[PDB]
């Protein structure tokens, strides 16, 4: 029940990545403003559709959709914290 | 006078009475009646985890449905105006000809990105392009979308109003010369219910955005100062000390850059708030909630803590029974305390609202300004409007939890720059809303009463 | 023990060389920030330089002082004037046996927290040091070995812990040992650290 | 013209826009394109589609 | 008792040199705030050999905590409810730091509910 060490760590990694992941659908949206002239919802729902294989923020996006949508062992109710 | 008079002034003549240190004064009981019955509607599941086009469907859906009941209660059938009669329009390219109409619809603003965020994920990419140029390459209106078009709001009633974009609202106006729409009315979702304000009682202290960092020494000074004064050490006043109930924590409790940071100085600011906790308890209840600079989830409905993150010597209060001296919560919740529904935020909704600059209200960064945002929030029974930005994938499936359901008593957003207080009727009813301000800076801790719904401030330097 | 003192030693060296270079105008003061992680928790709020060399300089010199701690009996940071050659400040940091091999780790920053405060009401009361030529210097007093002659051999470097030894061993000089001032401080009492503080001044 | 012209990679219209003119284009796939040129509803989609093909169009000038 | 404690400021003044505060003597005497100052006071007191920096801290009106640090310019002087001595300090940054305390019997207010074990 009681691990403050590696659970840190971990969460550490899960913000590092969640707070990339912000980064580049922020840096996409703001990037997509030049056809929508929009900044609410359904701009990151065009967004999001942008394969662009000339651009390195969407291969950078894809790895970031794979890290996040993987390892669920970890995102857990037990992160070896055990609650 | 000079420091050595008013210390032989204040000391020598000492009460020394009432410290008996035996029968101590027990602290004044409030409760939180949302500990056990059910439903708690912002816990998710972070193993469950675009998902925002639902969202906005059901946003869009119930909404609509709302401000059209509000419209049929409000603008009735045979609610003529000056001259003629007010006519009911169902699409926006209805609504043409020398009569007045009204339609619901959503609304249409610039909001554009103001130029340091853009200067932050441009340097946090890694081939991020001139972002500058999607602004520059492209202006200033209000229109109003409902599925079949646009037009444009002009007129004065518009432009003395805030507004974010898929805001939903009643114009009722009329075509003047073109196809721009003017406005003489507008109507909000219909009132929602709120529960009886009951009829000895206590306080509750409000503090946020401790920030205890591993390079300021002051930021834990301030809080030292803190720890003494609720205790009854400092005041001296233990009968009315003895009336603040309850600690609230209303999140940002420590301050780092995750880009660069290792479980060592994250600890030590743990074990540190850590002490304080240990040291606080046995005086005071405290309730922590995460905010947006602390080792949580960065999306708005952040989960508890964790069970860890703590020193070992608070096992005794993490073991189950002991929850109504020390409540880990959800970032927004909505605390019964002795009846008295308080909805409590962080305050990542108002800071991403003001992320943005948006080219209209013309007709800057002030307190007024967020507790007019904050008013419109209310208004609009939408905790985020800006869902994009505050809100994840999966908040919940055909029921989001941050349309409001229920207005509250008491409305606290926090770590804000300044503060301020204001109380605004909306539909007969009224809610109180209260901006806490950070503690690491103009360290202010606000006691808000429970009996009639006064906020006070403590200043600590 | 080996075992933990080398984490601990390290620590007070890097806190009692950062607060000398401080309170006696060595470098700029605008270069410190009083922090409490220096990739090590610290007994206090120490201000301690963000000079990337500096760093770098101290961090070696602390490991190379620990290298040969089993012959060291006494470790000074000598200031030296700038405009002539001569010490008009010394600190030392005796280390009688230092109890070594033949615990709590919050009594020895409990101590540690003592000596440093020690060492810092008796820096406080000393007058204010112009900057502009103002400089330091360190040395050391050994029991029984000889530096700078293990590179006799020619000594073909297999990996950098050899490489480490070989430039520790002869990075030292040999040197030698009116108005002097001795105050004496407080030092470290707890079990495996039995250290002693001194300074000299004039 | 633009190949035998500068020395690229892939001479493509977002490719040599970003080496040429330094604008970032974004790519839409034909049946992306399709979609939102067939919703009856979010006129934002229309909107899209339109400024695509006339940056495009200002693109090539 | 005023001789105890003024022993108990020495030592940890002079040979565990260490800033002392009010409630330190406080958890050491078990004894109220108010004592606790008055006792604070008493050492400021009779103190031919003074070699510390005391650390006052005044409340005034309207709850407001402020730390003196000119001495010499104290802002609205007649709002002053209390005006005490918080600690002693014989280095010149104050920079205190805290421990775990185990406040058993030196509480002069406990919450409603007791801790379950
Ligand atoms: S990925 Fe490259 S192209 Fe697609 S949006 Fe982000 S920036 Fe524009």
């Amino acid at each position: 029940e009681k691990r403050s060490t590696t659970t840190l760590s971990f969460l550490i990694k899960k913000l590092k990545r969640q707070k990339e992941y912000q980064t580049l659908k922020t840096v996409c949206r703001t990037c997509s403003y030049r056809y929508t002239s929009d900044a609410g919802i359904e701009n990151d729902h065009i967004a999001s559709k942008c394969n662009s294989y000339d651009c390195p923020v969407f291969y950078s996006r894809v790895k970031a959709e794979r890290y996040l949508r993987d390892n669920q062992s970890v995102q857990r109710e037990e992160a070896l914290i055990s609650l | 006078l000079h420091m050595d008079a008013l210390l032989t002034k204040f000391n020598e003549d000492r009460s020394l009475q009432d410290e008996n240190l035996s029968q101590p004064r027990t602290r004044v009981r409030i409760v939180d009646d949302n500990l056990y019955n059910k439903s708690n509607p912002f816990q998710l599941c972070y193993k469950k985890r675009s998902q925002y086009y639902h969202i906005y469907q059901y946003r869009l859906k119930t909404f609509r449905e709302r401000v059209l009941k509000e419209c049929d209660k409000r603008w009735d059938a045979g609610f003529t105006l000056n001259g003629q009669l007010v006519l009911k329009k169902d699409k926006v390219l209805d609504i043409q000809g020398n009569q007045p109409c009204w339609c619901v619809g959503s609304i249409y603003c610039e909001m554009k990105y103001k130029p340091n965020v853009l200067d932050e994920v441009i340097n946090d990419t890694y081939g991020a392009p001139d972002l500058t140029k999607s602004y520059t390459d492209k202006s200033d209106e209000i229109m109003l979308e409902d599925e079949s078009g646009r037009v444009l709001l002009v007129g004065d009633f518009i432009r003395s109003t805030p507004f974010i974009t898929g805001v939903v609202v009643g114009i009722l106006g009329m075509e003047a010369e073109a196809g721009t729409f003017q406005v003489l009315d507008i109507c909000y979702p219909t009132p929602l219910p709120q529960n009886p304000f009951p009829a000895t009682r206590g306080k509750i202290a409000l503090v946020s955005g401790l920030n205890l960092n591993n390079t300021s020494p002051d930021r834990l000074l301030r809080l030292e100062i803190l720890r003494e004064f609720l205790m009854g050490r400092i005041n001296n006043k233990i009968d009315d000390i003895s009336l603040i109930g309850r600690l609230l924590i209303c999140g940002n409790s420590v301050d780092f850059d995750i880009k660069s940071v290792n479980k060592d100085e994250l600890m030590i600011s743990l074990t540190e708030f850590s002490k304080f906790l240990h040291n606080i308890l046995p005086s005071i209840s405290v309730d922590i909630m995460p905010g947006t600079n602390d080792p949580s989830d960065k999306s708005l409905p952040q989960q508890p803590f964790h069970k860890s993150l703590f020193d070992k010597s608070l096992e005794s209060y993490f073991n189950g029974s002991n929850k109504e001296i020390l409540n880990l919560v959800t970032n927004p919740y909505e605390f019964s305390y002795n009846g008295v529904d308080v909805l409590a935020v962080s305050g990542k909704n108002i800071n991403d609202i003001c992320k943005y600059v948006i080219p209209s209200n013309d007709n800057k960064d002030d307190i007024e300004h967020r507790l007019d945002l904050m008013e419109c929030t209310m208004k609009w029974q939408n905790i985020a409007p800006t869902a994009p930005d505050t809100l994840w994938c999966y908040p919940y499936t055909d029921k989001d939890p941050f349309v409001l359901d229920k207005w509250p008593h008491v409305y606290i957003v926090a770590n804000q720059p300044y503060f301020g207080t204001r109380v605004v009727e909306i539909g007969g009813k009224n809610i109180k809303i209260i901006s806490v301000p950070e503690f690491s800076s103009t360290g202010m801790i606000i006691l808000l009463d429970l009996e009639t719904l006064e906020a006070e401030t403590v200043k600590i330097d | 023990m080996n075992r933990w003192v080398e984490k601990w030693l390290r620590v007070y060296l890097k806190c009692y060389i950062n607060l000398i270079l401080f309170y006696r105008n060595v470098y700029p003061p605008q270069s410190f920030d009083y922090t409490t992680y220096q990739s090590f928790n610290l007994p206090q709020f120490v201000p301690i330089n963000r000079h990337p060399a500096l760093i770098d300089y101290i961090e070696e010199l602390i490991l190379d002082v620990l290298s040969k701690l089993t012959h060291v009996y006494r470790f000074s940071i000598c200031i030296i004037n700038k405009k002539n050659d001569l010490c008009i400040e010394k600190y030392v940091l005796d280390f009688s046996e230092l109890q070594h091999v033949d615990i709590t780790e919050t009594e020895v920053f409990d101590e540690f927290r003592s000596s440093l405060n020690s060492l810092i009401m008796h820096l406080e009361k000393l007058p204010k040091v112009n900057d502009d030529t103002i400089t330091f210097e360190a040395v050391i007093n050994a029991i029984e070995l000889e530096l700078g002659h293990k590179l006799d051999r020619n000594r073909r470097v297999d990996s950098l812990e050899e490489k480490a030894e070989i430039e520790r061993d002869s990075n030292w000089v040999k040197c030698q040992e009116p108005k002097i001032k001795l105050t004496s401080l407080v030092g470290s009492d707890v079990g495996p650290l039995i250290i002693h503080q001194f300074s000299e001044k004039l | 013209a633009l190949r035998s012209d500068v020395n690229l990679t892939q001479y493509t219209i977002e490719s040599a826009a970003f080496n040429i003119l330094h604008k970032r284009l974004p790519h839409f796939s034909f049946e992306s394109l399709t979609n939102m040129w067939n919703a009856k509803k979010s006129t934002t989609e229309l909107k899209t589609v339109l400024n695509y093909w006339l940056s495009r169009a200002q693109i090539n000038i | 008792m005023d001789q105890k404690a003024s022993y108990f400021i020495n030592e940890k003044l002079f040979t565990e040199v260490k800033p002392v505060l009010f409630t330190d003597l406080i958890h050491h005497l078990k004894i109220g705030p108010s004592m606790a100052k008055k006792l604070m006071f008493d050492y400021y007191k009779q103190t031919t050999n003074a070699k510390y920096n005391c650390v006052v801290i005044c409340c005034y009106k309207d709850q407001t905590i402020k730390i003196i640090h000119d001495l010499s310019n104290i802002p609205q002087q007649d709002s002053i409810i209390d005006c005490f001595i918080y600690a002693f300090n014989p280095m010149d940054s104050f920079i205190p730091y805290y421990d775990i305390i185990d406040q058993k019997d030196c509480l002069t207010i406990k919450n409603s509910y007791e801790l379950k074990v």
